[PDB]
Order: structure tokens, then C-alpha cells, then sequence
């Protein structure tokens, strides 16, 4: 009794961390992409105050 | 005649003495063995303009003599130009000689007026199953294509220019914008092989403009634009509805960026060029409907790094009607065109639009869908026995929905060995209609699979067994 | 005659370099020879630098350059109303001249402190969600916000069109005209919206102002400013007057391709460093009148696009912190069917209670705090019930486009829900109710909803009344 | 003498003077206008020439218009005959109640305080605001800020420590508006007449107004924080006096320093902010101080551009304060308001030897409750509760009472709330989180720990419950 | 020379990382507009123009050809980087190599999910 | 001046990070081009040099000692930043605070296992 009640819960808590991390990893790569696009934009800004300033 | 003052790179400077090209003009530098374009930019002052080569400067001398032609670009347009592959230049690149056209017209012309446009949203019927009827393509809209290669990306755009000259007569245009060459001459070949392009008679259906990978920005940027002039003649001059092909926008963009770069102009969020939105909003907008005729484009779309929010498709994006999303997976379980009926999209799914006949099954068919995902995320879990006595009605169903979804393309005949189907929107509405009524219940799913019509379907099961 | 006109030196790079034009005015507007207007931005001992309101490529070096003498302006007034016109104020719907006889300053300075009085008149959109829980009064300015194709223009189309009921009647003081700004859509999409309009007769008061996505970027820059001036001349003449923004997102990207070429000195997003006084210099022209001034107000729907949801980016920021509430709009709740998808939770009036009938608080004044409290959590005790209210209540904010309502039909379909008669239902089965409940208190009880409406709330024998309908109703239908 | 204009872009504009060229600071005066338009030196350019910053709009400006030298930088009106008045950046009276006559006139640049002139003194100063009183506790005569992002709260903040702490003080307040909402300014204004802290007819005003909001042009919006600091230095001075000076938002002082340097020549820093960020806002706030001759008690709003305190802005702004209350958009979505931060939120008097060592241990107990709970979040997140032992079910259930008895329903915002306004005495927040850490309250539901005053409205509340 | 003359040629150009960095060094030099990562805007046309000049000539030109390898170093894996980008987006494919796979015994550390050859089926023998 | 006459001295820089900025203003508006994150270009000299003159003296010299503690703020916790780590990489050891630590309790809020010294003479005492 008590295996079958531990397969099934371990069922259900492995299939909740798994929905949760998706979660997770969906709101990450938002932030991800973000960040990503900024720091080109951000070097860029650099590079080109460097080339104006000389 | 000018006179050539700097080059560097792609970019070239030429005085004049008293007749001063306006901006967008094009220059044909002198003493040349091959035909060398430069775009007027900018006015520099002191007589000077700033201009953008459409071909390598290599071998340029300052003091060369340099042309006005008097005016923007100017290619052939015309019935002579199908089955036929130009350049930015319009150029013939197919060595069958002169295209032998009865005009010209200049590529840089202005959109359609706020007084010219059209009210009302209206449908354009492709005959392809997946699309009519869960994101039907809108006369004078923009469609977004997305997918990359092994998809049947080819046979859906060269399905799409048949089916639209076999049911309205209209014509295609195929803007090849930073293509592969190698990618070029397989799309001319598979296109001979389809019957889309004759090289023996008058009967071809698309016409080609091609600007290739190694081609300079210059000439890749203003590639849509040829291609768009040769479909405004169809429009205009013929009162025809015209399919335009950009394959792809991402390179239209990537073009606009450079040359924004040789300009030395200081770049936007993420590398873009400042004039991001206003480049493609001058392009885009001559894509519309008017009176005389109608401009529809199917644009094949690259998103860089997956990210949707990246400039270059979110810009893009607002000028989009419908999307169409090919599929690996689609592919992998067996159906073609493998089309994403829940991915893709289509603003004129409304009531008022398409139909309330329209909108109800397509919505119908959406949501049967859906449950089939749903349903299936409990067999792989459990088992098939797990579920109630109306869960596998709506499985059964959804998987005849699916099947009934595929069909077999006339350009793909040459190889599968199968004769392939255009089906009209009246008979895919109420063929998907009598699926969800469960009119076909007692019916195999192997019926609805890879056939054209419903009549199809009911006879495909007579001779099986 | 170098004192009055100018000759082009340069052009091409963004702003025209002008020599000549010794006694411009700094944001004169001057002309072009190719019929094209421009604006003197940048006075400097050698030249004059002209943005230019169109298309550029048509100017070339030598060309000749005038003065007009004049601030930029634009036409404004009543002859704009059923009107489609351009940025600069020109007729482009091909019914002939606009027939103005006044024009206002687009630069000119929003009203200061003593001007104002505080805003105390609904400004009513007849679109449940709002007019409960996000209330608009008249001089506010309230942010629509969220990506695209989650039913932004829908609420601005819905709500112009809702003001036909008050500027068909009497009631002068109920009366509003509208103003749509669009910068930067397609010109079939506009047209295709000055058709619903003109559908919905709604274009007898609505001036429609068009800078599309082929028109230059000064022009897409200067639209805001344009239709505001027009909206301003209700404003100070004792009349109510709605502008809508659709969108600051594309306006700032227009401004961000002016200063680029310009160089200026980017910064995030590579905007410059003044976007924020761009759009807060605009936003500040809505405003509520006092009676020395008039009495009239000007009451903006500004527009903003997010990218995959992200309200905490630049532009978006700058405009809540200028705006005095925002409605977002979520594509999770937009596709799960869930339309209007405002967040409920997020959403707030920085006006609030006090631009509201009575009757509304007297039900949104619970339904409001009901559903931010269930936002956060998205057998069990009182956390759990507050889930089974929330779904109801949510249900019961959804709403078909072009189904305005007017105040006394959103509290009595409000009332069934916040006192729990819908508890017992099933949350599919909401939207039915509604539907049938609606048209059958329009039906028999106008008596009922006059009394609401007359009485501006819910009286003992309104409340009496309303309890035997509901109750009665609940029970009696085929399932 | 007088100059010729000889270039306009925005609010910068060039000045050529053939003789007797002015200081940097002085204020110049444009002729042939029809209300008064000062230009304030910036730079000497060389050639006789210099730049200068506009504190209103330049349209009409035409090459050649004649410029006069007022020998002296912009002086406002200073003195008790500002109380219940509006000026703007230039002092001229906005309110349309005529001529500010003042007996003193006062240049709005200064040489901040010297060290010699500093004072130590740290004394408690009660807001009756659980969060700020608890966890990081404001000093009369300190330096206040308050951080955040878009609408999470710094104005209602604000608003609210002026009904909750101007009337215990005993003497004058001033209220500067840099770059925010002109109908903020109207609402403000007509709340105070309302209440009597102004009073139109008699000399019993209390308060002194100052605004330059985010309508105006980047020089008045870079310069009016000067205004209104200057009126405070006064009182602050001569008197010898207890002043407050309330500033929403210190922030636009520095946007507006950004808008400019753009075009006066400078080579930009960092996110495109001008070089000179941190030094501007230094010679600025080193004057907002208390000195052996007075005591200022400042609170400052500090808007935080996307959200990014580590923006140089906000990131500059911390080393000038005493007590910092950092606003936090996640806690708001959590519906806690006022949105503190508690493990952000620090000040200089949150020390055992000041606010005793029951304060002290308590603060620190929730702070280490708070912190505990907020490691044990990327396990909860994936993993959930299950795999917590029971004594860190515990941890999870006190913090989450914890968190939700740090908010407070405020009297300002009894228009978003439907709910009365609490003011809560220090003896009563220190009680009552010390019970909740104690253990005291393990059997009520969180939920009854949610917008209340004092512990007993917990008990109260959570009785209204079955 | 071989590919026009109906002979057959490979090519390995080892590594173009290295040679657009040679390109970016006398850009910058020249002042030339800088962009992403400081490469200049030409640098996708450089090695567009390079390996476009790689391909198979019909019969009646010859019947030769010439293939081209180039070879791209990844930093992190990072295929996203600018000049990795632009180099997958000319190409007809890549075969892709991980240190992962190297160090747990696959060698050649080919990575099959990730590799692909667009050619595929049309350039093998019926045996393969 | 006590280094090098036979005395010992402390010297405490509160803070690096607000020096560098102080230097980026000034040189900036000396017109020296901006370089990373729009500091000078020598940064790393900056506070290369000054710490350098913190030393131990022999007795030949002297027998002094200068001791410098040093002071960054960073931002958000990255110790991986510009100014950060060129004084992390210039100096002996650190001791890194953290607010995590300072929150839970552990005041003063250092970070043992990343904190690092210099050996120790043998001499920091015996019995400890
Ligand atoms: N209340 C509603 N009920 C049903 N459908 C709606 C509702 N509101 C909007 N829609 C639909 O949602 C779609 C998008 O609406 P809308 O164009 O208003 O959004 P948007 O965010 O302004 O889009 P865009 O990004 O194109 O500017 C439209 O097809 C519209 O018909
Ligand atoms: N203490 C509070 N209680 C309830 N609601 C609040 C509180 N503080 C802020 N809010 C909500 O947030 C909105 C914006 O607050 P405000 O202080 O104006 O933002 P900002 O930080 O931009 O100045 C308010 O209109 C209100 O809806
Ligand atoms: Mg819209
Ligand atoms: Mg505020």
C-alpha cells in the first residue's frame, strides 16, 4: 500500500517541479533576451563615444 | 558629368559642376565593363553628393567621369519579365538575353494615399486547407512565414504562385533579398521543374529578381523595391491582384543596417539603424489594396536568437496580417504542408470578416485541437483507459481533424507520385464542419489523410481494404 | 535677400543645414521651394538647421528656403470635427479645404498649478472593467498599456464611440469630442478605423490625425503635438475634449531617429536623455480647467506597446511616471479568452474614488480589492474562497467589443456578482447570465436602471428592488 | 552690459558681450520678450563669448536679440513672506496673489555649509509608519530619502509623512516640485487651504511652495531645487530654526542636468548621463543640511529609472542620506503597501546605544526572519513546502505575517483603499512584532495581519472570520 | 584555378575568427565607422563574398568545383556572437564540436543533434 | 612620512569607486577619450600606483611599515565589475561583506570563504 502511495505522490511532486522550473524558465529567458540586446546596445554606445571623443 | 572625389568601401563621392543629382538618382560610373550603379545618399555641400554603390568599387580612380541619369533606378516591367531573373538594376542574370520590355518604371515610388485605400478587409483564397481556414491571408495584407529549412518552404511558396494563377489569374513576384547562390539556381530549377517558370512559351507565372549574399548592402537594400516595381505594373497597368515573395526580411533589414553603417550613422538599440522603422514602413506601405488592384506578399521571417522582441522582427511584426508557421514537428508525424494550426495566426479570423459560418469552425477545429493536447498529456502519463467515454470521442475526431488538415500539393506531384489538390473555401468549411458533427464517425482515419474535397474522403475509404 | 530667406547648403543627413534666414526665430516654421515645411531647431552663427515635415529627398543643395514668420502651429476648431487630417493639419480624406479660422502654437506650455482645478467628472468609456474599477474623470490623463495585439485601440474606439449617447442629448456638460492621434500604423488600418467610425456615426465628433508609417519622422514626432492643439481649443473655450495617442511607442522611436542622426548622445535603448520631457511636456496639455479658465478639460488616452510584457522597460516607465493611472493589458489573460485582458491587479486610477458615480463605489468598492488580493495566489480556509470569488468576479468584468453600457446597466450586473448570487454558479456559466440578465432588466426594469441613473446610486428601494430581481432570475432556465 | 545671442539650440544659447563679459552664474536677462526670460551662465567659451542655460522656452529667439547683465545670479524672494506662497524657479509669485514683499532678497546659488558648521546631533524621529519607525528609523534633522521605480509609492509616501510629522513639528515646512505633476502641485495647494497649514488671509501659513514641473524646459527643472533649498537656508539661518523641506523628485534635477549636457559640449559618461553627474549633485546637496546654526529635516523622492538602483543616478544619490527607504515594485505586486523594502531600507540611528537594545534586537530579529525566508524561496519555488522541515514551516509561516504586518493602510490613500488610516505608535510596533517573532500569534491566518494598525486589529480582524 | 579548369578543390580556411579580426583591426584604423563588437558593417560582406566564390560548375563550364570548410572558434559556446552569426547564416551547414562530448569519449566530439548538412541525401553514395 | 622615518602608519581609502568616478569627470572634460564603462584608459594605474606605495621597509631603510585598506563599493554584488576587480587584483588579500550575511545576523557580515590574507609572518600572535 504504502509503495504504491509513494509512486504516485513522487508522480505528482516530480510533475510540480517540473512545471515550476518551466515557469521559471520562461520568465529567465525574457530576462535573458533583455539583457542581452542591452549589453550590444550598451558596447556599442562606448565604442562610439570613443571614435566621437578623438 | 561628375567627377568621382573618394571611395572607401561601398560608399563614393562624386562633384558636379552645375546639374546636381537629386537624392535617390542613380549614377552610371563611366569606363566600366560591367554596368556600375551608384545611389545618390546625401548632399554633402560644395557640389558633392554622398553615394551608395549597387556593385563592387574596386578599380575606381578619383577623377572618373560619372553619369546623371536623370532619375531613381529605372527596370523593366511587363508581361516580359515572368519566368525571367533580374537584378536591383534590372539587369537580365538568366543569360537568355534582352528582357524586352515596352516600359520602364523607377523603383523609389511613393505608397498609395490615406484616399486611395480600400475600407474593408477582404479574403484571399489560397485552396490550401490549413490556412483558408484557420489564418486565411487578407488582399493587401503581409504574411509573415516562419521555418527554416526540410519544411517544404519551397513547394508552399511555389503552391501558393500556382494556386493563385490557376484560380485568379493573378501573378507572382520572388524577391530573392541576400540568398545563398547556390539557393538561387535550386529555386530557378525547382520552379522549371513545377511548371511556375517556361523557359519554352509565354506561360510563366512568377517573375525573379535576385540580390545575393556577396552583393553589396546597397544593392540588397533596394532589392525589395525592384521586385515591389515589377508587382505595381501588374497592379496598375492590369488591374491584377499580385503575390509579392520576400524571402527574407531579416536580409532587407541586415542590408538597411549596413548601409546605414557606411553612412557613419550612429547606430540604434542593438546595432539597427536609426531608420529602422521608416525603412521598412516605406516599403511596406506600398504593399497595399487599391482600385485599380491589390499587392498581397508572403515574407519569410528570421528571428535572431529566438527573440521575438529583437528590433528587427518587432519591427516587422506591426506590419503583419497573418502569420503561417511551418513546422518540424508537424512534419515529423507525417503531415504536409506542416503548417502549425495552433501557432499560426490571422487578424481577419472575425466574425464580420470571414463569415459566422467561417469563424465558427475554424474556432471549432482550434478548440478540438486543444483538447487533443490536453488529452494527450494524460495518456503518456496514465494510459488510454484513464479517461471518460466522451474524451475518446473527441480524440478520434481531432485525429481526423488533423489528417484532414494535410494535402497533397500539385508541385510536389513530380516526386511523391501523387496527383495533388486545390481546394476551394466553401468545401473546406463544410468538410471540417462534418467532422466536428461527427457526420464521420464510422469512417478510418487513413480517409481523411493526404486528399483534397470531403467527396475524397468518403471514396478513398471504399477502395482501401 | 539673405534676412527673410535662406539657400539649402546640405541635406540627407536628418535636419537640413540652411545658410542664411539672419532673422528666423528659433521653432519658426519656414518653406521649402518644393512645397515641403520645415521647423528652424538649431540657430548657429554659420547656418540654420531645419527639421523637415516630409520627405526629405526632395530637397537639395541650393534650393531656396522662406520665412513664414510663425511659431509652428495648426489649424484648430470646429471645422476639424469629421475630418481625417495630417500632421500638419492639411486635409487628407479628399473632402477639399479645412476651412479653420483660428490655429494654436503645438509647442505651446501646459497650464500651470493655479489654472487647474481637481478633476470630478466621469469620463465615461462603457466598458465595465474601466468605468468600475479603473475610472477615468475629465483632465486625466490614463495610459493604455500592453503588447501587441492585446485590445488597446479597442478601449480608445469603444470609448469614442460610447460619447454619442451624451453628444446626441442635451446635457452640455456631458458632451465630448474626440480626438484620434495615429503615429505610425499602416493607412489601411486608419482608414479602415475612420470606417467604423463613420459606422457608428461617431465621426460627426472626432477629429481623426494621421502621420502613418511611410510618412517621415518629424512628421510621426510632430502628431501628438498637433492633435493636442486641436483638443487645447476645446479645452480653453469651456468644452470637453478626448485625445488618444495611438502610440507613444512610435512616436518615441520617430524622436530617437531625429536625435540619432542628430547625434545626440544615446543612452538606454539608445533613446536620448530628454524622451522623458517628450512625452511629459504633452501629457501635462490634458488638464481640468477651473472657471476663471473656462471650466472645459482635455483628457488624454496615451498608447504604449510592451515587449513580452515588460512594463519596467524605459519608455513604458517614463510614461506611467507622467499618466495618472495606466490599464495593462495581458496577452496570458487576452488568449485565454479573458477580454477586455485588463490586469485587474495591476491597474490603477491615480484619481480613483473621486471621479465616480455613487452608485459605482458602492459595488466597485469591493471588487477592486477582491482581485489584487486574488492575483497573488495564481480542503482550504478563507484563501481558497477568495480564489472562487475572484473567477466569478473576473467572469463577470469580461465584456464583447462594441457593447458599450452605461453606468446604471455596469452597477446592476456588478451588484449580482459583488453580493454573492453568482457564488453558487458555475464560472462558465457567468457569461450566459450576464447576457440574458442584462436584456431582460433592459427590457422590463428601465424603471429600475432610470432610478440608478437619475439618483446617481442605489437607494433602499433600489437595492430592495434589485435583490427580488436577481434572486427570481437565478432560478429559471434550461440546462 | 548688454550681449548679442549668436546661437539657440533648446535651452542653450551662446552670448557674445564686446565689453565687460559676466561671471559664470550670473543671470542674463533677454530683451523683447513679453515675459521674463533669464539665462543663467554656464561657460566661457573664449572669443568673448558664453554659454548659457535657459530657465524658460527659447522659441522666438532670433540671432542678434539683445541680453543684459543683472550682475548678479537669479535672487529670489526669501523670508517669512513666502509662507503660502507659489514661486517658480525665477521666484516670481505663480499663485495670482501679486507681489511677494519680502524685506531680503537671496542669490539661489551657495556655498554649501563647511565642515566647521556641521552637527552631530541624532535624534528619533517617530513617523507612526511601522516599516520606516521599525526597521530603519528616521533622525530629526537628517537626511531622508525615498527610492523607486514608477507608481510604487514615493508621492503617497511623501504625503503622507507631511500630514504625520508637520503637525508635530513646530515650525516652518517648504515643499519643492522638481520635474513631476503639475495637478500634484493644484491638489497639494488646495488640500493645505483646506486644512488651514496655508491660510489666504492671515500671516499663519506654514508651508512655503516652490515648482517647476515636467512641463517646463530642462533649465528651470535643473535649477528649481536650488529655489526652494535657498527659501529653506533662510529659515534654517536666520532664525536659527527647525525647518522641513519637502522635495518629490531629486531625481529630475539630475535628467534635467542630462538634457543640457547634451548640448553644452560634453563628451557624455556612463548610460549617456552627463560627466559631471556626482559632482552636480554634490554642490547641490551638501546645502540641504542641518548646521550648529539650524536644523533642516529633509525628505527626498528618488525616482529609480527602470527599476535599476544600480543606475548612476540613484546609485549616487545613497552616499547622501541618513535614513533611506527603498520602495520595491515585487512587494507592491504582493499588495503591501506602503511597498518598503525591509532588507533595503537602512539608518544611521538603527544602533542599540540610540534606539535601545529592544528596538534594536527586534528590528534585527524580523530582518533575520525576513532574510531566512527569502534564502529558502528558490527551493520553495521549485520544490515547494513538502520538502521543508517543520521548523522551517515555521519560518515560512512568521515571515509571511511578518511581512504582511510591515504594511499599513494610510490616510492620503483613503481613495484607492476603502480603508481608514492608521497612525501607529513606536511602543506599539515594537510590541507587536516581537510577539509575532515570540511565537504569540502561530494560530492566526495571515491574512488578518493584512492593512491593520496595532497587533490588537489582528486579533480583531481574524475574529471577523470563521 | 582548379574549379574553372574542370578540376576539384577543397578549401580550409582555419579560422575566419582570426582573419575578421585582422579586418576589424584596419577598419577601426581607418577610422571606418565601428559596430557590434567593434566589427565594422562590412565584416558579414566579407566573408559573404569569400565563401559565395566556393561552388559546383555545370558541364558546360567545366564540370569543376571547389569546397569550402571554414572553421569558426565559439567562446562559451555562444553562437549568437556576431561573427559566428553571420558565418552560419552563408554556409550550407555546420558540423558542430563540443568539449563535453570530447572529455566523455565521443571522438570526434560531433555533436549529431546540432550538426547539419543542407546538401544531405544529394552528396552521398547509394551504399551510404 | 612615517613609512620612511621608521614609524608605521594606516591608511584607510573610503572609497576607490568614488575616486575613479572623480577622475573619469576630470578627465573627460579634459577631453581624454572615454574608455571602458567611459573611464580613462589607465584606471587600473590609478590605484595600481597607489597602492604600490604601501610597503614594508627593511632596516637599512628604516625598519617602517605603511598599511593600506582600501574601500569598493560595488553594485548588486558584482565583484566581476571594471573597478572592482582591477583592486581586487592589485591587492593582497580582501575581506568581502555581504548584505545576505548582514541581514541573517552575521555582523560584522564577512564572507570567510572568500575572504582571503596573506599568510602571516608566522607573527599574527601564537596562543591565537
Ligand atoms: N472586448 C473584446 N472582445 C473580443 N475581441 C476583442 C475585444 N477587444 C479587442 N478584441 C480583438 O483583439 C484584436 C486586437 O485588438 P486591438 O487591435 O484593439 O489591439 P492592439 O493591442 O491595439 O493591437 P495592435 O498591436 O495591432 O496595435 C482585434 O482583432 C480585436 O477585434
Ligand atoms: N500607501 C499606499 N497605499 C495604497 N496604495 C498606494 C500606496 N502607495 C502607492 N499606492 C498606489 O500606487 C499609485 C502610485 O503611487 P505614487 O506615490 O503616486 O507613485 P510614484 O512612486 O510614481 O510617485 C497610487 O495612485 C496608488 O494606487
Ligand atoms: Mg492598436
Ligand atoms: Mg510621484
Amino acid at each position: 500500500e504504502s509503495t504504491t502511495s509513494e509512486q504516485s505522490a513522487r508522480m505528482t511532486a516530480m510533475d510540480n517541479a517540473s512545471k515550476n522550473a518551466s515557469e521559471m524558465i520562461d520568465k529567465l529567458t525574457l530576462t535573458f533576451n533583455r539583457t542581452r540586446q542591452a549589453v550590444i546596445t550598451k558596447e556599442l554606445i562606448e565604442i562610439i563615444s570613443g571614435a566621437a571623443a578623438l | 558629368t561628375g567627377r568621382i572625389v573618394a571611395v572607401i568601401g561601398a560608399v563614393v563621392d562624386v562633384q558636379f559642376d552645375e546639374g546636381l543629382p537629386p537624392i535617390l538618382n542613380a549614377l552610371e560610373v563611366q569606363g566600366r565593363e560591367t554596368r556600375l550603379v551608384l545611389e545618390v545618399a546625401q548632399h554633402l555641400g560644395e557640389s558633392t553628393v554622398r553615394t551608395i554603390a549597387m556593385d563592387g568599387t574596386e578599380g575606381l580612380v578619383r577623377g572618373q567621369k560619372v553619369l546623371d541619369s536623370g532619375a531613381p533606378i529605372r527596370i523593366p516591367v511587363g508581361p516580359e519579365t515572368l519566368g525571367r531573373i533580374m537584378n536591383v538594376i534590372g539587369e537580365p542574370i538568366d543569360e537568355r538575353g534582352p528582357i524586352k520590355t515596352k516600359q520602364f518604371a523607377a523603383i523609389h515610388a511613393e505608397a498609395p494615399e490615406f484616399v486611395e485605400m480600400s475600407v474593408e478587409q477582404e479574403i484571399l483564397v489560397t485552396g490550401i486547407k490549413v490556412v483558408d481556414l484557420l489564418a486565411p491571408y487578407a488582399k493587401g495584407g503581409k504574411i509573415g512565414l516562419f521555418g527554416g529549412a526540410g519544411v517544404g518552404k519551397t513547394v508552399l511558396i511555389m503552391e501558393l504562385i500556382n494556386n493563385v494563377a490557376k484560380a485568379h489569374g493573378g501573378y507572382s513576384v520572388f524577391a530573392g533579398v541576400g540568398e545563398r547562390t547556390r539557393e538561387g539556381n535550386d529555386l530557378y530549377h525547382e520552379m522549371i521543374e513545377s511548371g511556375v517558370i517556361n523557359l519554352k512559351d509565354a506561360t510563366s507565372k512568377v517573375a525573379l529578381v535576385y540580390g545575393q549574399m556577396n552583393e553589396p548592402p546597397g544593392a540588397r537594400a533596394r532589392v525589395a523595391l525592384t521586385g515591389l516595381t515589377v508587382a505595381e505594373y501588374f497592379r496598375d497597368q492590369e488591374g491584377q491582384d499580385v503575390l509579392l515573395f520576400i524571402d527574407n526580411i531579416f536580409r532587407f533589414t541586415q542590408a538597411g543596417s549596413e548601409v546605414s553603417a557606411l553612412l557613419g550613422r550612429i547606430p540604434s538599440a542593438v546595432g539597427y539603424q536609426p531608420t529602422l522603422a521608416t525603412d521598412m514602413g516605406t516599403m511596406q506601405e506600398r504593399i497595399t489594396t487599391t482600385k485599380k488592384g491589390s499587392i498581397t506578399s508572403v515574407q519569410a521571417i528570421y528571428v535572431p536568437a529566438d527573440d521575438l522582441t529583437d528590433p528587427a522582427p518587432a519591427t516587422t511584426f506591426a506590419h503583419l496580417d497573418a502569420t503561417t508557421v511551418l513546422s518540424r514537428a508537424i512534419a515529423e508525424l507525417g503531415i504536409y504542408p506542416a503548417v502549425d494550426p495552433l501557432d499560426s495566426t490571422s487578424r481577419i479570423m472575425d466574425p464580420n470578416i470571414v463569415g459566422s459560418e467561417h469563424y465558427d469552425v475554424a474556432r471549432g477545429v482550434q478548440k478540438i485541437l486543444q483538447d487533443y493536447k490536453s488529452l494527450q498529456d494524460i495518456i503518456a502519463i496514465l494510459g488510454m483507459d484513464e479517461l471518460s467515454e466522451e474524451d475518446k470521442l473527441t480524440v478520434s475526431r481531432a485525429r481526423k481533424i488533423q489528417r484532414f488538415l494535410s494535402q497533397p500539393f500539385q508541385v510536389a506531384e513530380v516526386f511523391t507520385g501523387h496527383l495533388g489538390k486545390l481546394v476551394p473555401l466553401k468545401e473546406t468549411i463544410k468538410g471540417f464542419q462534418q467532422i466536428l458533427a461527427g457526420e464521420y464517425d464510422h469512417l478510418p482515419e487513413q480517409a481523411f489523410y493526404m486528399v483534397g474535397p470531403i467527396e475524397e474522403a468518403v471514396a478513398k475509404a471504399d477502395k482501401l481494404a | 535677400d539673405l534676412e527673410e530667406t535662406g539657400r539649402v547648403l546640405s541635406i540627407g543627413d536628418g535636419i537640413a543645414r540652411v545658410h542664411g534666414l539672419r532673422n528666423v526665430q528659433a521653432e519658426e516654421m519656414v518653406e521649402f521651394s518644393s512645397g515641403l515645411k520645415g521647423m528652424s531647431l538649431n540657430l548657429e552663427p554659420d547656418n540654420v538647421g531645419v527639421v523637415v515635415f516630409g520627405n526629405d529627398k526632395l530637397i537639395k543643395e541650393g534650393d531656396i528656403v522662406k520665412r513664414t514668420g510663425a511659431i509652428v502651429d495648426v489649424p484648430v476648431g470646429e471645422e476639424l470635427l469629421g475630418r481625417v487630417v495630417d500632421a500638419l493639419g492639411n486635409a487628407i480624406d479628399g473632402k477639399g479645404p479645412i476651412g479653420s479660422k483660428a490655429r494654436r502654437r503645438v509647442g505651446l506650455k501646459a497650464p500651470g498649478i493655479i489654472p487647474r482645478i481637481s478633476v470630478r467628472e466621469p469620463m465615461q468609456t462603457g466598458i465595465k472593467a474601466v468605468d468600475s474599477l479603473v475610472p477615468i474623470g475629465r483632465g486625466q490623463r490614463e495610459l493604455i498599456i500592453g503588447d501587441r495585439q492585446t485590445g488597446k485601440t479597442s478601449i480608445a474606439i469603444d470609448t469614442i464611440i460610447n460619447q454619442k449617447r451624451f453628444n446626441d442629448g442635451t446635457d452640455e456638460k456631458k458632451k465630448l469630442y474626440c480626438i484620434y492621434v495615429a503615429i505610425g500604423q499602416k493607412r489601411s488600418t486608419v482608414a479602415q478605423l475612420v470606417k467604423r467610425l463613420t459606422d457608428a456615426d461617431a465621426m460627426k465628433y472626432t477629429i481623426v490625425v494621421s502621420a502613418t508609417a511611410s510618412d517621415a519622422a518629424p512628421l510621426q514626432y510632430l502628431a501628438p503635438y498637433s492633435g493636442c492643439s486641436m483638443g487645447e481649443y476645446f479645452r480653453d473655450n469651456g468644452k470637453h475634449a478626448l485625445i488618444i495617442y495611438d502610440d507613444l511607442s512610435k512616436q518615441a522611436v520617430a524622436y530617437r531617429q531625429m536625435s540619432l542622426l542628430l547625434r545626440r548622445p544615446p543612452g538606454r535603448e539608445a533613446y536620448p536623455g530628454d524622451v522623458f520631457y517628450l512625452h511629459s511636456r504633452l501629457l501635462e496639455r490634458a488638464a481640468k480647467m477651473n472657471d476663471a479658465f473656462g471650466g472645459g478639460s482635455l483628457t488624454a488616452l496615451p498608447v504604449i506597446e510592451t515587449q513580452a510584457g515588460d512594463v519596467s522597460a524605459y519608455i513604458p516607465t517614463n510614461v506611467i511616471s507622467i499618466t495618472d493611472g495606466q490599464i495593462f493589458l495581458e496577452t496570458e489573460l487576452f488568449y485565454k479568452g479573458i477580454r477586455p485582458a485588463i490586469n485587474v491587479g495591476l491597474s490603477v486610477s491615480r484619481v480613483g474614488s473621486a471621479a465616480q458615480t455613487r452608485a459605482m463605489k458602492q459595488v466597485a468598492g469591493t471588487m477592486k480589492l477582491e482581485l489584487a488580493q486574488y492575483r497573488e495566489v495564481a480542503l482550504d480556509a478563507a484563501t481558497q474562497q477568495l480564489l472562487s470569488r475572484g473567477v466569478r468576479l473576473t467572469e463577470l468584468l469580461k465584456q464583447g467589443q462594441y457593447s458599450p453600457m452605461a453606468i446604471e446597466e455596469q452597477v446592476a450586473v456588478i451588484y449580482a456578482g459583488v453580493r454573492g448570487y453568482l457564488d453558487k454558479l458555475e464560472p462558465s456559466k457567468i457569461t450566459k447570465f450576464e447576457n440574458a440578465f442584462l436584456s431582460h432588466v433592459i427590457s422590463q426594469h428601465q424603471a429600475l436602471l432610470s432610478k440608478i441613473r437619475t439618483d446617481g446610486k442605489i437607494s433602499e428601494e433600489s437595492d430592495a428592488k434589485l435583490k427580488e430581481i436577481v434572486t427570481n432570475f437565478l432560478a429559471g432556465f434550461e440546462a
